């Protein structure tokens, strides 16, 4: 899967201009910019509607591909599981029982599965439309907002399940999306796309070194904990009139708080400052928007 | 490849499913059905008062006139399903699925068309059992076969080529009707009067339309060998156009 | 209320400037003017050689038939076009406001068919101006005008009674270009046969879509007392069935 | 706008029963809930799209209303400036340039001001749909989730003027939508709906915000420390599956996490926080939802 030098003008509005894209050693990307950069346009040039690309996408013929792009598309005056088999036969392999089984108790249409998708709501349609996509058994996964119409618990069972699929099934997932709190749950990196080229990448799992973790302890009890965590983690910044010392995020609590419950230290407050996805965009999109 | 014929096979199977389960599609059977039936028995059976004897040359056209108009209508209707919901950006991503998807559409149409041609051999059969008169013949129902197949056929490629190039419906189910029946009404009320009428006349009888629409309505039917030339090559080149036209289309 | 009054002249205006405004208003005139205008100058000047005498009962026969049959799809379009695009709900809040869009689009109607008429007089008024013959009458003209409103009311009348009940587009277009050209076309070939024939004919003199539809291609309009009365009422009880429903439905 | 003993029903289904409403002293009204509860049900019985409702709705005829459902209606053929002039004179009183300048201005429409809108994005459409809306100049305007594609900065800055439109002049705003971070900057009260019926009726005036503290644990030992914070502390909401038990604010982290050494369980992430409507909504329709 790879993208080489495309290029995209509508009469003299020009979209694209010369981009590379490759899916490197990572399983769920996030696609991020503003509103009508293009990033449709990009997902619907990798995927293959358009055909006047002027460049190379190199595409293996015996992988299947997935998508939802902008709007559900469904048979409306017919009902959700007669379009599930009907886009399993006729996109996928095949159709089976038990996967679809799976996948409707996981997603939660057990009640309404029988009834007509006119009668629907737009967050129904939505998850009917993550799911028809899905039914595909595809090797690449391209959804175009796939949370703009569903409740918040609606948001992380979806965003679990899909991740569950993603360990149970080796799959590639693409996924352009705003409300960048509901993106950071189950991501490992994104790419920010402005005025028709990427121009960052960002991996989450490495992070950055302005994070940090604020443990405070007594005066007395200061000598032995800051011995403790001397000889245990990375110090990168120390003082000790504040009483505060600077080392690197770590997400769990447990063994270090245990540690120190075994040499009797009991911290007076913790707490941890990181940088979000939503202070990333805004410094970068800072330099045209402020 | 197999496998792509299995789509296709199952895009086919699953058009026919939906053709067959519907009401309207019965709803139409029997009011054709019903008309046909009662005009016969009003009319047939006691004009002239003979010994129940009936000329089933007004009911085979009458059968299939209504008949190719309710085909037709229902082929444009199936060839409009995917524009009118929208679906049809799921199907057209890559250059194998659009050429199975226009191959699977013409089995399509082939097998809609063969499908009303055997209820229209199932009512007349049915109705020529009940009544008293001549028999008529296979062979004859066997060519008729051959006639709404290539009528139904390239009226339906046609539209194809002509929605795809404009992505409208209404204008499509109003261009089907507009082209069946404006050529038979317009030819008597303004051929017969020119110095031209001669020669738009005869003119009229290698248009593939004009032809077409006038043998429509006819209870006899015997072809020239120029028209079997114009028809078969221009079935052959709309299907080499939709190919062409949809390897090249964008959404 | 002078206000709503104001907001109903308000839509007919905008619906006329988007009439005025799209090219294919232009796009039609200057196919209907050029194909009357070579077809009136190829048949009246050449085909029995007189000393250049035209009779101009076929120019307008056939400029009203193209007239006619261009502003019945124009209006049609004009009738579905916000269920086309969906803005309907936006104009169905309240009573008063699902009162005064019936009303707007009956005057819209009017309009559209004054429009039309004033279109046709300056086709035909050219084309005798250029020309030499027997002018005609302007009582004929203003009458014909009257012709031109009553047709275009009542049928504009029973398709937004249609589209209203059934909210689908493809329908309404197919059902108008069907009702116009069935009569017509089915009546020479099936009320000669029948021993009920004078009887059905008889008949076909008081039902409004034949006889409304069948005198459009004869040149002069000839109306009884009962004819125009029962023309009348059809068009008063359309306006109030369609009052009714209007202040019952839900969007 | 008030609405008595609304009762609407689908056949068997019943979905609104008896509800009563009426802005009190509120200028922006929130209205919450699941996805196919019956809200655009519940807009819809007000702006006056449905008459079969049985009951009655106290609205006064000399009073205009400007809405927005579910999805923009517009005419995509013709342009931007022509749709709004034309709903402008078809729906309110008039058009007004200095007004509709000012829109266009505080939207940031010129650019796109007079390109055809089927070349608009769903984020732009949105935008001219917020803009028709109050082209009305209405005393009610109703809005169906107005923020469905716009960038945080973009919905920020329509909050922001709608703000200063509701208090340059008289108008009271009803926003039915999700992403409650959003709602919880504009809003007077807010009201939560299951099956039918106004369960709460929460009201946040000033920014006072009743902070509270978070400790997560899993759920074997959440029933021993939800038990042992309501048997000392006050406590105000838990969430059973993510394991979330918010007591209120502590300064002091001490006394929570000795008592929780004698107890040998341990919290994963412990933090204090800012109340918000998101928290109360859960709080609220967790017991449906899970
Ligand atoms: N018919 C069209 N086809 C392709 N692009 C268009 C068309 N009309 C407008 N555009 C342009 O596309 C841009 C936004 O493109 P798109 O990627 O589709 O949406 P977004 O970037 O909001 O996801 C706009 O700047 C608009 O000018
Ligand atoms: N004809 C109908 N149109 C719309 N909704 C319907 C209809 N019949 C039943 N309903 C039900 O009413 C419920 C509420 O729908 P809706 O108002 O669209 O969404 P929400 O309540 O999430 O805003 C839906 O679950 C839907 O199934």
């Amino acid at each position: 899967m790879k993208l080489e030098h495309i290029t995209k003008k509508y009469g003299s509005n020009v979209v694209l201009n010369d981009i590379d894209f490759d899916f490197g050693d990572s399983r769920i990307v996030g696609l991020i910019g503003k509103n009508g950069v293009g990033k449709t346009t990009v997902m619907k040039v990798m995927n293959g509607n358009i055909i006047k690309f002027d460049g190379k996408v190199d595409i293996d013929n015996a992988d299947n591909i997935g998508f939802l792009i902008e709007h559900p598309k469904l048979y409306d005056n017919k009902s959700g599981l007669y379009n599930l088999k009907l886009f399993a036969q006729v996109l996928g392999k095949g159709f089976d029982k038990a996967y679809t089984d799976k996948i409707i108790d996981a997603f939660g249409m057990r009640p309404y599965i029988k009834k007509k998708v006119k009668k629907y709501s737009m967050g129904m349609k939505q998850k009917l439309a993550i799911a028809v996509s899905l039914m595909n058994k595809p090797k690449f996964l391209i959804l175009d907002e796939p949370t703009n119409g569903m409740d918040p618990d609606g948001s992380i069972d979806v965003l679990t399940t899909i991740k569950s699929l993603v360990n149970e099934l080796d799959m590639r997932i693409l996924i352009s999306s705003h409300k960048l709190e509901d993106i950071e749950l189950i991501c490992d990196r994104a790419v920010f796309l402005r005025d028709g080229h990427f121009v960052q990448d960002v991996n989450m799992e490495e992070g950055v070194a302005s994070d940090t973790t604020i443990v405070t302890v007594d005066h007395k009890d200061f000598d032995r904990t800051e011995k403790y965590l001397a000889e245990h983690f990375q110090l990168q910044n120390v003082d000790k009139a504040d009483g505060h010392l600077m080392i690197n995020a770590q997400k769990n609590y447990q063994v270090i708080l245990k540690a120190l419950s075994e040499l009797d230290i009991y911290p007076k407050y913790i707490e941890t400052r990181k940088s979000s996805l939503r202070d990333t965009y805004f410094n970068i999109n800072q330099r045209g928007d402020k | 490849v197999p496998r792509g014929s299995h789509r296709i096979l199952n895009l086919v199977k699953y058009d026919l499913y939906s053709i067959f389960k519907s009401p309207l599609t019965y709803l139409a059977i029997l009011v054709v059905s019903s008309l046909i039936a009662t005009q016969s028995i009003l009319m047939a059976n006691s004009m002239d008062n003979p010994k129940h004897i009936i000329v089933y040359g007004s009911v085979f056209a009458a059968a299939k006139w209504l008949l190719l108009i309710i085909g037709l209508m229902f082929v444009v209707k199936t060839i409009t399903r995917d524009f009118s919901q929208g679906t049809i950006q799921l199907y057209m991503s890559k250059v194998k699925t659009r050429v199975g998807y226009i191959i699977s559409k013409t089995i399509s149409i082939i097998l809609i068309s063969i499908l009303f041609a055997l209820i229209h051999y199932v009512i007349l059969i049915v109705v020529q059992a009940s009544s008293n008169g001549k028999n008529l013949a296979f062979s004859k129902y066997v060519d008729n076969l051959w006639f709404f197949l290539i009528f139904l056929l390239f009226f339906g490629l046609f539209l194809f080529l002509i929605t795809l190039a404009s992505q409208k419906t209404a204008m499509i189910f109003s261009l089907g009707v507009f082209l069946v029946l404006i050529v038979p009404f317009i030819k008597p009320f303004i051929t017969f009067i020119p110095r031209y009428g001669e020669k738009v006349l005869d003119a009229f009888d290698y248009i593939p339309f004009a032809y077409l629409t006038d043998k429509m309505i006819s209870s006899n039917f015997d072809f020239s060998n120029w028209q079997w030339v114009i028809s078969l090559g221009s079935i052959v080149i709309f299907f080499i156009l939709n190919i062409l036209y949809v390897a090249k289309k964008d959404i």
